[PDB]
């Protein structure tokens, strides 16, 4: 054998693609749509709004699952179809030649790091890649401690569409068991974030052969190729490199209504202060926690998703950093072409309506006038604003009763907008008499908008009296 | 910069506009008991506080936009 | 020896009436839940968002309006009940002996006692001929002499619903409004933009004297009980009107097609005068205002008569009764009504709740760019998209072309969408020069453009003498 | 105070929220190639011209917000 080793940069070279269509995702067109409603359902208000968004996303690195564990291995080779776009790559056999193989962790002279397989196949790269830990695990396993490497991906969960786009075309049959409500997000009852979780220990890359015949056995013609598929219409990759660790998603959702959960969901998994009694704090302790672990093995599932904030630490904790000693599994595999061997990416595109949730508490004052001499309220509030366009406005208010000359017993309650701003209250008292003839009794400026709020005066024209209540 | 009505006195029916200046970012109208301001203005100052001090004004009503000849009179309920 | 003296106790009688001046001619129409909604098409391009939100009017005033309906029972010196009646703008009098009372015309010219002429036993043909007579004594003395010019004031309203224009204008203004054939069902589908004004000249007013005491209005001999039974006590106490306005009266309609902001600061900055032009900003859409203006008299004047004008047209009908061409009416087109007991004057306070709908659009654009030079080409452009959270809060997140940074050969060709919102539009192109790692050589550097509705970028020449060329449109 | 991500050099993953000074009125998260930034700003420097001069930086995207935490990285699609 050798001139027919021509399937090489003769064959190999000649391929014609444009790398960067040929594993690109489309999905059909949404034109522009903007809609909102109110429900005032409870005492709250509420507003649920719809906006055409889209979600474009290219990544070179992939998920491994159940579904393709037995097809992702280092070395291995795949069709840049629409099998590898749906995350299940279809395998180019082929006799194939010897591979190298080489591993992170620290330590390691030379090419000790190093290894060869001389058939490559998923159960000898395995047995081989085994091979290789199962020893790093003796000259240096108790010299080092290796950590985990994190890396997440986060996305609101808004339509199966945006979600495959996000995390790949398999992710309906991933995230069946997170039980996504969707109708649920649609009405403004729920919020929801979906995280996918990686931890990388070591990764096992392949060192690049010194042609594209070197792959394949001697005497391996063009035309053995152009007969299994492999052609311009659906080029050749090969896995260069597999990260191992552990990988899981986690479903973050909530009953609240409140618009900075992403925000607290996000400043969870980076482990922040979130403080007894900030609002993050209140958000995070209403977060139903759902968490599916995967990898190779066979994924696994959950059981039913009860968890809570606290779940989820302990298992960034029981992932991060070694396990007993397991792998624990391959968690994602990145591919490139045999051609130049650069690293092919994945291009996902689409349109999807967004929904987004917003609610206010409408608030209560209760004046009551229970004392002698004639009263007399001032009360102003702003109403901060923004027309169509998003240009801001300040139009400020005053009490329809405002310096109305009250006398007796004199009640009576006032409604506020939850969204109310900047409020004001002042109470002043006829004293017949020059020098001071009216006499504050009460003056408060930047009121918080409370669920009820009661303001008692009393007394007489020489000393009145006053108290305040307050309730949530 | 920004187009609105401004009159140094109160007047009942401001009707002089003046591209504001480069310090002014925002346009005030006023209705204290009788009189009616109108103004450039920043919005920074479009708290009751800052209008009732600058005009002088113990009680007062006041709206604050950013469009060209927004604040104008009909823009509070009176 | 005898009468008289029970003129005392009339006087006790009206100034102990006791009620809430304000509730006691306050009006309120019907409520609403605090609704919020938004929806959108896609007329060709142009994206159209209407937005619907409960608001409230609130209006207080104390200028009525005259009209043919009520002209009767309207004169200066007339008798009413703060009442439903004339909360409906539909007064009726208080039959009862009444004494002479003395009225005046702010006319200019006069002397001393010139400008008063006293009315014995006040009904609506005597003070209209008392009135007729002094604008006559003036005419012919001061006619020749002094011209008088009519102060104006106006009150504009966005037409939502019959309810909230009925608290701005009276609880008559339908009837007073069907003329101008409002459409709100256009309005809140975000097909019309639609702006109602009042507008008033007033030539002169005709005032009511001080009474000195609230007893007397009526005869001698009146005692309080003839009030008392007829309904005049503190559940519905007396007033007078103080005073009449003389002069023109019309409602005028402003409506448009035009999508935009900015409607209602153009329509009331025309009706303030003002340079409405630099031939753009509001001009574009003061070319698009439809205008239909009734005017109210008393001969059936017309109607206008189908509706049809503009700006100008306006502002001629201005102009028209902007003086008295001392031979024109003499129509009341307003009247005041005072508390006999302090002769306050008294306000009406009418609101409603309503639902206001508001439109706001923009047209995408587009981006040309035509590469024809002898050298690699690259493009940087980017821009901003504004906007604000479900709340209020704003945001701003930047963009860039997805066929950024990239090599452009021999002729590239490709034009660029963008939506009509976007901002700080900025482009780039650079042309390859030297050597990979050598800087490009920039051509064309601009930012902070305007978003036309076409912009096309054409560039050729060579690598050491480049050429582009940019071209705007509409 | 304006709670936000500042990290005083890029990262890829900041982790360090912090009270922003009194007139830090912004969040800032920026991507300039590959390089992160988290930083308490000014939204009237939340500007392609004032964001790029401030960082040393001629090739980027930016995303400014107003509340709590809100300049995370997820926040840009990039």
């Amino acid at each position: 054998c050798a001139a027919k080793k021509d399937s090489l940069n003769n064959y190999l070279w000649d391929l014609q693609y444009d790398k960067t269509n040929i594993l690109a995702r489309h999905g059909e067109t949404i034109e522009n749509k903007f809609s909102s409603d109110s429900f005032n359902k409870n005492g709250e208000f509420v507003v649920v709004e719809h906006q055409k968004k889209n979600i474009t996303n290219t990544t070179s690195n992939l998920s491994v699952t159940s579904a393709n564990d037995d097809r992702v291995y280092p070395g291995a080779l795949f069709r840049a179809d629409k099998n590898l776009m749906d995350n299940m790559p279809s395998l180019i056999s082929a006799n194939r030649a010897p591979i190298t193989l080489s591993v992170d962790l620290p330590g390691f002279h030379g090419g000790e790091s190093a290894v060869t397989v001389q058939r490559p196949t998923k159960s000898s790269v395995t047995s081989a890649v085994n091979g290789l830990v199962s020893k790093w695990n003796a000259q240096y396993g108790a010299s080092h401690h290796v950590a985990a490497r994190m890396q997440y991906d986060s996305a609101s969960a808004q339509s199966m569409n945006q979600l495959k786009a996000k995390f790949g075309a398999d992710f309906a049959k991933i995230g069946v068991p997170l039980k996504i409500d969707f109708d649920a997000v649609h009405k403004g009852e729920k919020q929801t974030q979906i995280v996918n979780f990686k931890q990388t220990y070591y990764t096992v890359s392949v060192d690049a052969p010194d042609s594209p015949a070197d792959f394949f056995a001697p005497c391996t013609t063009p035309d053995s190729l152009k007969n299994r598929g492999v052609d311009n219409k659906r080029p050749p990759v090969y896995v260069s490199n597999v990260a191992y660790g552990r990988s899981m998603y986690v479903k973050f959702d909530t009953t609240s209504k409140s618009t900075d959960f992403q925000a607290a969901v996000e400043a969870a998994i980076k482990g922040v202060e979130i403080k007894p009694n900030t609002e993050f704090h209140r958000i995070l302790q209403n977060t139903s926690v759902c968490a599916v672990i995967l990898g190779g093995s066979a994924n696994g599932a959950a059981k039913v998703c009860t968890g809570n904030i606290d779940t989820l630490k302990a298992l960034i904790q029981e992932g991060a950093n070694l396990s007993t000693s397991s792998p624990a599994v391959p968690i994602a595999y990145t591919t490139s072409f045999v051609k130049d061997n650069e690293v092919a990416t994945l291009q996902s595109n689409s349109d999807y309506i967004e929904t987004k949730v917003s609610s206010y508490r409408n608030g209560y004052l209760t004046l009551d006038h229970r004392g002698a001499y004639v009263a007399r309220y001032y009360i102003y509030w702003d109403e901060y604003g923004t027309e169509i366009d998003g240009t801001p406005y300040v139009r400020s208010r005053a009490w329809e009763g405002n310096g109305k000359y009250r006398t007796a017993h004199f009640n009576t309650t006032i409604q506020f907008k939850g969204n109310v701003r900047n409020l004001r209250i002042k109470l002043v008292e006829k004293t017949g008499l020059v020098w001071e003839p009216w006499r504050t009794v009460y003056d408060r400026s930047d009121l918080p908008l409370v669920r009820q709020r009661t303001i008692s005066n009393w007394g007489t024209t020489l000393w009145p009296r006053v108290a305040e209540t307050v309730k949530n | 910069m920004l187009q609105c009505y401004n009159c140094p006195n109160p007047t009942a029916d401001c009707k002089t506009a003046v591209n504001c200046s480069s310090d002014f970012d925002a346009c005030l109208i006023t209705k204290a008991g009788l009189q009616v301001y109108n103004k450039c203005w920043k919005f920074e100052h479009c708290n009751f506080n800052d209008v009732t001090t600058r005009l002088r004004e113990n009680e007062l009503t006041y709206y604050c936009c950013k469009k060209d000849l927004c604040n104008f009179n009909e823009q509070l309920e009176n």
